[PDB]
């Protein structure tokens, strides 16, 4: 019996959107992007 | 040219406190359409799912339809392409390829469900989470770690899966005519005796098939232990991997710190010796007080270039090696 | 360094068999083969790869000059070779005696000849013991 | 002896673009030829198994028949035997006695089975993926990483057969009268027990044997603990010591390199300081150029020898160190 | 039921190929094959 089934649904993508919403969080605050610049 | 430099800071490897707001409530926007996209395959709450989901795909693949064209118009702010054939090969990044797959192939799939028709839209909307996880900066850590790895996981891959060919067909022999309790028979093929063997070496034990000989409980035990560890091994070998990759990124991205303020503090001190020769006096009166007031903050900044590390406690080894030839060096 | 500029440039495009301008790499694996070399092709592009600063692969001497203007004597390359004997050494000091240096002289690299390798260490070992000093060599590769 | 070295070469301790396209299009057909032979006991495709398979095996094992007294032949190119008295020893080599195994038993098989036949050609149809991985360099590896680590694994071993050994009997103890939810009595002897306790002390956990009784459960959860560490420990013994011996070859490998460019420097030194003695004036008017030409291709190469150690920055504890006494040394 | 029963016999001896697939080009993109003279 599917009676609280949404609940799994949102439990496991809010755990997935977490890990994914501290990794564009993670670039965001980066600092720079040069590529080759760096032994120059 | 600045009304596109600054879009392509905007969209690809962004940077700034909106760019997170952008690109995390476009990811926030895909997650509940998918939430609700996949609540409808639970035929009590199938209700929910109506025609204004619908509408809200096509609205989604309108707004993507012209994000991914103002990405490609952005892009002609690079070295590496120019125009519109350099920028062909902007579009030989993968997640690019994907992200077209994305758009095309969903729009495709409105289109002919509008004139297995929304079971398309899963698939093609489970797929766009990858493309809002820019840089690729995951992917590459793992495709190194792996690549360092190499020799180490092939072995055991290989010691692992011979394990598992050779002592999954002994109880295939050992267990090819014997019925359950409840009156079928569990390996009845080869392949039954091999999901078990995938199952058992890797510790799942689902409980569909135990061997039921005692001949076979044997071989269970033998093959059990000396293949759990086998395939336990890989966890802990990209565990050290992992933790040693950041640990080298840590090192170059202080030692690109350290450069720049190792620049300031000689190309300040050769303008601080430089006060013979750069009414033509006094404007020469002031700027011994800058140079020698630069000077400081520059060497402020060489101080805090090297003295913060990073475990920061790493001169454990030569504590007093770095002063005991310093004062040798003194006499 | 006035009576070596000129006579140097009728040497230097002596390989090539002309009058042009040319350190005449194509030409050099001929060359080095009529002196009694016969290199690889792949040893040969390699020679003007490093030698050749401009890189085209024949040169009206911007490096075959600089080539002559290295005389791999300073302190700029007196400590590479000296860490040449640092590969070798064992319990330290440059313990390299006689019969080890004549092992590692006929086997590894470019091989000499047994005429030059026996003399070779000849004026390394006055004393006459098991330790031919890096130190007493390099004094010997000190206007090498 | 030149028509008979390169296939030493060719077959053993191959080397070569196309010695991959030999060994492994080999494999590929041991491969195919094993997986038509076990999908034969499906009892629905077993159909696809008719006799051309078993003609394909017989031209195999005439192949291998021949394959192995190629790499007979070939064997005298080696010091370590030479003619036929000494290339018994060469049939030491433990690759070769399984091969000579494989080929000699399969073709016994075949022929009493044309004059449970077909079933062992199972057994020697799977020995045959293990002789075409030459050189035994996986076996190698794990035999010296378990050889170093001999201690800790019996330490481990000994602490979880003993837990196993003592709490698995009272277990049974426990439960040696008590039935099932469905009749029958899981816990009947003492083998039953102990299948359980090599069962949950490896984390399976199938569920064909629950402990029923209260004061059973507590014993499980006990030793389920106190075990399951001793036991899941050999998977990060053994995973810190394959990462450590591929690092400890990737040393030794590097340091094979730098001695052929250490001595490429000093013999060619040697050889720039000899102008003075080696018409003969203008022949030694040449070599004066070479003698500095390839000095330097020796120079860049030794150069090249110490500068790409390999996990590249481990410099990281003498970063200033190789600096600071050289500095020190030139005053 | 063995309906798609091929397809796990036909994954599990791909993934032993691939992990020996690279077994055996690791061992023809080797450089040498010297036994003794590494210390020499
Ligand atoms: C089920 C589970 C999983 C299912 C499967 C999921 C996997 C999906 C996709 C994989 C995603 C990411 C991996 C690669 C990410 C990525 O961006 O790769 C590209 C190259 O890629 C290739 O050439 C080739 C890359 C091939 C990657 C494999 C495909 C990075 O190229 P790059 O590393 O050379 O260049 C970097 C940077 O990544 C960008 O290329 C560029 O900066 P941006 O403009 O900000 O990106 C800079 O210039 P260059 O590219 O000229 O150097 C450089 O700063
Ligand atoms: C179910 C799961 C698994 C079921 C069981 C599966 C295990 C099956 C077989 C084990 C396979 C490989 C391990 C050994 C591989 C192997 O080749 O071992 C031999 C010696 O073996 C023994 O004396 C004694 C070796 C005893 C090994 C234990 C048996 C290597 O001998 P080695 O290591 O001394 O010599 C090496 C090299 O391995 C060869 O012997 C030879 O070069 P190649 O001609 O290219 O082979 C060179 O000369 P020397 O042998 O004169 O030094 C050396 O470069
Ligand atoms: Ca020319
Ligand atoms: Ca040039």
């Amino acid at each position: 019996r599917d009676d609280n089934s949404y609940m799994y649904i949102l439990f496991v993508m809010f755990l997935f959107a977490v890990t994914v919403g501290s990794l564009i969080l993670g670039y965001t605050r980066s600092r720079k992007v040069d590529k080759r610049s760096d032994p120059y | 040219t600045h009304v596109q430099g600054r879009v392509y800071n905007f969209l690809e490897r962004p940077t700034g406190w909106k760019c997170f707001v952008y690109h995390f409530a476009v990811f926030l926007i895909v997650l509940v359409c998918l939430i609700f996209s996949v609540l409808s395959t639970i035929e009590q709450y199938a209700a929910l799912a109506t025609g204004t989901l619908f509408w809200m795909e096509i609205v989604l693949v309108v707004f993507f339809g012209t994000e991914y064209v103002v990405r490609l118009w952005s892009a002609g702010c690079r070295s590496k392409y120019v125009g519109l054939w350099g920028r062909l090969r902007f579009a030989r990044k993968p997640i690019s390829i994907i992200d077209l797959i994305v758009v095309v192939a969903s729009m495709v799939v409105l289109c002919v469900g509008s004139k297995s028709a929304i079971r398309g839209i899963r698939f093609l909307q489970i797929l766009r989470m990858l493309h809002v996880d820019r840089q690729g900066g995951t992917w590459r850590l793992l495709g190194s770690v792996v690549f360092i790895h190499r020799q180490e996981l092939i072995t055991t891959l290989y010691i692992g899966f011979l394990g598992l060919i050779f002592s999954s067909y002994f109880v295939y022999l050992a267990e090819k005519d014997a019925v359950n309790e409840s009156g079928r028979v569990e390996f009845g093929s080869y392949a039954d005796a091999l999901w078990w063997g995938v199952v058992t070496v890797t510790t799942i034990g689902y409980g569909d098939k135990v061997p039921q000989t005692w001949v076979g409980k044997t071989i269970a035990s033998c093959f059990s232990v000396f293949a759990i560890s086998f395939f336990a091994l890989p966890a802990g070998i990209l565990g050290s991997g992992f933790a040693l990759k950041v640990q080298q990124k840590q090192r170059q991205k202080h030692f690109n710190r350290q450069i720049p303020a190792a620049a300031s503090l000689i190309q300040t001190a050769w303008r601080c010796y430089a006060a013979e020769n750069p009414l033509r006096e006094h404007h020469r009166a002031t700027i011994k007080v800058i140079r020698r007031m630069q000077y400081f903050v520059a060497k402020k900044k060489f101080q805090q270039a090297r003295k913060p590390y990073d475990i920061e406690q790493y001169s454990q080894g030569h504590l007093n090696l770095m002063v005991r030839i310093k004062e040798l060096q003194r006499r | 360094t006035e009576e070596q500029i000129a006579e140097f440039k009728e040497a230097f495009s002596l390989f090539d068999k002309d009058g042009d301008g040319t350190i005449t790499t194509k030409e050099l694996g001929t060359v080095m083969r009529s002196l009694g070399q016969n290199p690889t092709e792949a040893e040969l592009q390699d020679m003007i790869n490093e030698v050749d600063a401009d890189g085209n692969g024949t040169i009206d001497f911007p490096e075959f000059l600089t080539m002559m203007a290295r005389k791999m004597k300073d302190t700029d390359s007196e400590e590479e070779i000296r860490e040449a004997f640092r590969v070798f050494d064992k319990d330290g000091n440059g313990y390299i005696s006689a019969a080890e240096l004549r092992h590692v002289m006929t086997n590894l690299g470019e091989k000499l000849t047994d005429e030059e390798v026996d003399e070779m260490i000849r004026e390394a070992d006055i004393d006459g013991d098991g330790q031919v000093n890096y130190e007493e060599f390099v004094q010997m590769m000190t206007a090498k």
